[PDB]
């Protein structure tokens, strides 16, 4: 659902400034700036 | 077999001085006091006993006990399992060391592995440790063969 | 499974050979650990052997243990991976649990 | 026991990475910000002062340094220990090894983040930081703990039985192993006991 919803795992560095970094109880799955982190949050609470 | 025996015997029954006016009374007060208790002189369990009729004695009291003493004739249902031939029990425990049976849904019977020829196998189970199938040796599992018959030592034996 | 399993063999000293060589190679794990109810002392004792209520184990004074079986895995350095029961005691169990 | 081995170490030794990885990883962004850049270059320089280049280097290197405390197989080889190193301590809950290093480096990342005041200190001392252990839980993982010393025990009378002169040598006769099996004490269920 992240991967759909908008992050998605690097290979070579798929990082910059303004993007943050989220993690599934202890593994890097994908990255978004926090606009992005908040909605996700938000759409994700709203599907459980 | 034919295990049952019914033997009418003749006791010395000591009858109660308050139950003077029927010693019928007192008979069987204590009649149903030897019932499901061995009777040893015989050595059996009284099952079932009847034909109450007393040796008309009009009975006899003792010399300083106001209770007294008279012969009666009774037909007592004694069971012997005196080692006589093939018998058979329902499992109810069963156990790598010994099976428990039951005669007669009464009576217990302990036949240990020693009696057991050693070419039978018990299989311990998961939810139970000791509750399981001592197997024979041909592999047919016995607590669904809940009737064991075997022969009587005394006490069973398996060993053939 | 996370455990693992230990080898055991006969080292014979490399002594300049650098791979010390050994054959009789064993490598034994468990399988899977099997927690049975208390079952009443198991040892048969000529009754119908029923189960123990925690209330009895209080009454008697005496701790509520059940067995405890483990499923004992081999390896000859082959593929041989038998497999058996090893009873290492009884261990307790709590109230009103699974 | 603690031990200290140098990061860059173990990243080096996880996976098979060059050091330009480890840079474009570590401060990847806003190209040369002026303390992530020049830190993480001091980082790397220091490592490389001593140490190898390739993993597997780094790998025996790491396993002929540790293999005593291991209670690894003593005869198989060399760097598998080190393997078994970093799949037994270093991060546990994860298994592959690239996901390792990458949350490795977002782990040295905020750390070095929390150096130079970008972010502030976590609370250990506040129930944010924090969760509980129950009674199960600890029961499995102390019941584990006798599994292992079981096993580890009768792994050490096998070995004693080879080591006398050779009383009873036979890794394959079933007797052999009733033997040793009753050799050894049999019982755990009081350990368990015992400490309750």
């Amino acid at each position: 659902l992240l991967l759909s919803l908008g992050v998605d795992p690097p290979s070579v560095v798929g990082h910059e400034s303004g993007w943050g970094c989220v993690q599934l109880d202890g593994k890097i799955v994908g990255w978004c700036t926090y606009k992005l982190a908040k909605h996700v949050a938000d759409v994700l609470r709203l599907m459980k | 077999d034919l295990s049952l025996y019914k033997q009418t015997v003749d006791l010395y029954l000591s009858i109660a001085p308050g139950h003077s006016r029927d010693p019928l009374n007192a008979i069987q007060e204590h009649m149903d006091s030897m019932i499901l208790s061995k009777l040893p002189r015989i050595n059996g369990i009284v099952l079932a006993y009847d034909n109450i009729r007393f040796l008309e004695k009009s009975a006899k009291v003792m010399y300083d006990s106001p209770f007294s003493f008279i012969w009666v004739r009774v037909d007592v249902l004694v069971f012997s399992p005196k080692k006589g031939d093939c018998l058979e029990g329902k499992i109810n425990l069963v156990s790598p060391s010994h099976i428990g049976l039951l005669i007669l849904g009464i009576f217990n019977a302990s036949i240990p592995r020693k009696s057991i020829p050693k070419d039978w196998i018990f299989i311990e189970p998961d939810t139970t440790e000791e509750q399981g199938r001592w197997k024979t040796n041909d592999g047919n599992i016995l607590e669904p063969g809940k009737d064991l018959e075997f022969v009587v030592d005394g006490q069973g034996t398996l060993a053939n | 499974k996370e455990i693992g399993e230990k080898c055991a063999f006969d080292s014979i000293t490399q002594e300049e050979g650098g791979a010390l060589k050994f054959g009789n190679k064993i490598s034994f794990r468990v399988d899977e650990v099997q927690i049975a109810k208390p079952m009443l002392s198991s040892r048969e004792r000529s009754s119908i052997n029923r189960k123990v209520y925690p209330a009895e184990a209080r009454e008697r004074l005496t701790t509520y243990k059940s067995r405890l079986v483990l499923k004992f895995s081999w390896s000859v350095n082959g593929g041989p991976r038998q497999s058996e029961m090893r009873e290492v005691g009884m261990i307790p169990i709590m109230v009103r649990s699974n | 026991n603690e031990y200290l081995i140098p990061s860059m170490m173990i990243l080096k030794a996880l996976l098979e990475t060059s050091d330009k990885e480890i840079f474009e990883g570590i401060v990847g962004k806003d190209l040369g910000n002026t303390f992530l850049t020049d830190r993480v270059e001091l980082m790397l320089r220091a490592y490389k002062s001593y140490g190898l280049y390739s993993q597997t280097e780094t790998l025996q290197y790491l396993g002929s340094k540790f293999r005593v405390v291991l209670g690894v197989a003593e005869d198989l080889t060399d760097v598998e220990v080190g393997r078994f190193l970093l799949q037994k301590v270093v991060l546990v809950h994860l298994r592959e090894a690239k996901d390792k290093f990458r949350l490795l480096l977002f782990m040295i990342r905020k750390l070095y983040a929390l150096v130079a005041g970008e972010c502030c200190a976590d609370n250990p001392d506040s129930p944010q930081h924090q969760e509980i252990l129950l009674g199960g839980f600890l029961y499995g993982q102390i019941l584990k703990e006798k599994i292992e010393d079981w096993l580890n025990s009768i792994r050490a009378q096998i070995n004693l039985d080879v080591r006398r002169s050779a009383p009873g040598v036979d890794f394959s006769d079933r007797k052999y192993l009733t033997r040793v099996f009753s050799k050894i004490n049999n019982d755990i269920g009081t350990k368990l006991q015992y400490f309750l």
